[PDB]
């Protein structure tokens, strides 16, 4: 099994601030990585697939990744407050593994 | 509706296993059914090594590069009957593998559906005439598809180089491979091709240079289904580099480019590239048209399966290829022209032109 | 257009079995794959099982007690069948497969399309 690790330390949700989230994998998942966004009480929704291919219809999360065994998302702006929980997976080892990682606003 | 289609493929293996018995009986139970003149030329050619010349050869002539002779040299040891037995089995196996590759390239798989597809399309005019002589077209198509489906540079480059060493026609796939921005594949394929040329020169008595010089230094028959053949048939004399052949090929180039720009997936792009190569070639017999099976599978199972144009074109292509119009016309072809008979030798050309135009227009209107 | 609806939620006892159903409308199962994902209350997502809908079903993770079959072209039914884990909320999603050949056939998935479905409220 291929484990995943993130850094759930994003905070303060300041409008316009950049966002960076890292999914540190093991072995070799190649470029089969996708990311999702989920709001409380609702099902998730796909944001970025193929580890470098942005989806069709996401205006507030225009970013990419690196695909060099470490993946990042460059959320340039945080206008709609983007309050949700983001996940990373892999679909290469015939098994699918997920992660963690939330965002909180300023006090 | 869909109930009829579901139950037909539930027994795919025995309909494939039913047509093969008929195919292996027709060759071995009819007069002139298993002559295999092309396999005879392939085998009895490299036999004249170490004595005489391979190009001073006649069989009641060999015009292939010396690399092919080197490849086929370890084939005269086996008795001819066993090799003829194995060749046809290899041909249907290659066709089945090609259908499986097309299915996987679409994004799914089904063994029974692939078997049914092979059983239905084994008797189409190009595939039907391919294995009557003993040609090698299906193996080259399988090699090209394997190269397309792979993801490693060396595998694809070696496959393309080896496939283009024996025959000079399947080097048009470089156009697709440059279109897909898969660089260094062309470089490795060129290196492999030059090594094949070098080994062909070295093994035989420096005949490759003379072969290439002679290559640079009938087309009016109805079997030839290229632009030059049709123009020559209509005019009555050889066209060559005339004042309309340049326009005839000219507008097909732009139609092919527009049709390619319309499609944005691997199978469609390679199908359009191979169609362009078929249309541009100066001498393209009917047995060179074995590339209409992946195109048909793309029409029926591809992204455009929801339209009522694609269905019409697929059905029309299927019935036209099954009927075999040029084969029917061949009974009226003079030895060396009534215009109701001379004007019917361009049906495949017009069908291809109409398909290209339709794809170009639907691609234009979709932005 | 594309829809997915789930119905098999209840209050099963600690021991027994139950089944799920995830219907669909607006597409055909013959070209896509269906997955089930669960989420314990107060925790993160966890993958359960996957299918191809054209060849067969594999990838039963480690808690191998489900069935997870599909009745293609018969009301577009996707059904799970558990023989017992814990309380969670289950989702059904759609994805597409990609194939590659490097001396052997390997495949992965493109990523679950935004066509997710609402969850159930099973509880042991």
């Amino acid at each position: 099994d291929i484990q995943m690790t993130q850094s759930p330390s994003s905070l303060s949700a300041s409008v316009g601030d950049r966002v960076t989230i890292t999914c540190r994998a093991s072995q070799s998942v190649s470029s089969a990585v996708a990311w999702y966004q989920q709001k409380p009480g609702k099902a998730p929704k796909l944001l970025i697939y193929s580890a470098s291919s942005l989806y069709s219809g996401v205006p507030s999360r225009f970013s990419g990744s690196r695909s060099g065994t470490d993946f990042t998302l460059t959320i340039s702006s945080l206008q709609p407050e983007d309050f949700a929980t983001y996940y990373c997976q892999q679909s290469s080892s015939s098994l699918i593994t997920f992660g963690q990682g939330t965002k909180v606003e300023i006090k | 509706g869909a109930s009829a289609w579901r139950r037909v493929r539930a027994w795919g293996p025995w309909l494939l296993g039913l047509s093969v018995a008929v195919r292996l009986a027709w060759a071995y139970l009819t007069p002139h059914g298993a002559d295999l003149v092309d396999l005879h030329v392939y085998v009895s050619g490299p036999a004249t090594l170490g004595h005489g010349n391979l190009y001073e050869f006649t069989y009641p002539p060999f015009t292939y590069p010396p690399f092919a002779a080197v490849v086929f040299w370890p084939l005269h040891l086996i008795p001819f009957t066993l090799l003829g037995l194995c060749w046809i089995l290899g041909t249907i196996a290659a066709l089945y593998a090609v259908v499986r590759l097309s299915q996987r390239l679409l994004g799914f798989d089904d063994a029974r559906a692939a078997a049914v597809w092979t059983a239905v399309t084994m008797w189409t005019e190009p595939v039907r005439s391919t294995l009557d002589y003993g040609q090698i077209n299906v193996l080259l198509m399988l090699l090209i598809l394997l190269a397309v489906a792979s993801s490693r540079w060396w595998i694809s480059g070696t496959l393309i180089g080896l496939a283009g060493g024996v025959k000079l026609t399947p080097l048009v796939s470089g156009l697709y491979f440059l279109g897909a921005r898969r660089w260094t594949t062309a470089i490795w394929a060129g290196v492999v091709f030059l090594l094949t040329v070098v080994v062909g020169i070295a093994v035989v008595g420096e005949q490759g240079r003379y072969y290439f010089t002679d290559l640079l230094g009938p087309i009016a028959t109805v079997f030839n289904q290229s632009w030059r053949g049709g123009i020559s048939r209509i005019l009555g004399h050889d066209a060559g580099s005339g004042v309309l052949v340049l326009f005839a090929y000219a507008v097909t180039a732009i139609l092919a480019f527009l049709a390619w720009r319309a499609v944005n997936d691997r199978l469609g792009q390679i199908c359009v590239v191979e169609m362009f190569g078929l249309l541009i070639s100066p001498i393209s017999w009917t047995h060179h048209w074995v590339w209409m099976v992946p195109f048909m599978v793309w029409l029926l199972h591809g992204p455009w399966r929801d339209k009522v144009g694609a269905k019409v074109f697929g059905c029309g292509w299927l019935v036209l290829l099954l009927i075999g119009v040029p084969w029917l016309l061949s009974f009226a072809q003079p030895d060396i022209r009534p215009w109701p008979l001379a004007w019917a030798g361009l049906v495949d050309i017009v069908a291809a032109i109409a398909t290209l135009t339709w794809m170009a227009v639907v691609g234009r209107r979709s932005g | 257009e594309v829809q997915l609806v789930e119905s098999g939620g209840g209050l099963v006892q600690p021991g027994g079995s139950l089944r799920l159903s995830c219907a669909a409308s607006g597409f055909n199962f013959y070209y896509y794959s269906i997955h089930w994902v669960r989420q314990a209350p107060g925790k993160g997502l966890e993958w359960v099982a996957s299918i191809s809908s054209s060849s067969g079903s594999t990838s039963y993770a480690d808690s191998v007690k489900g069935r997870f079959t599909i009745s293609a072209d018969t009301s577009k039914n996707t059904a799970y069948l558990q023989m017992n884990e814990d309380t969670a909320v289950y989702y059904c999603a759609r994805s597409q497969a990609v194939y590659y050949w490097d001396l052997w056939w390997s495949m992965y998935h493109t990523g679950f399309i935004d066509y997710w479905g609402q969850g159930t409220l099973v509880t042991v």
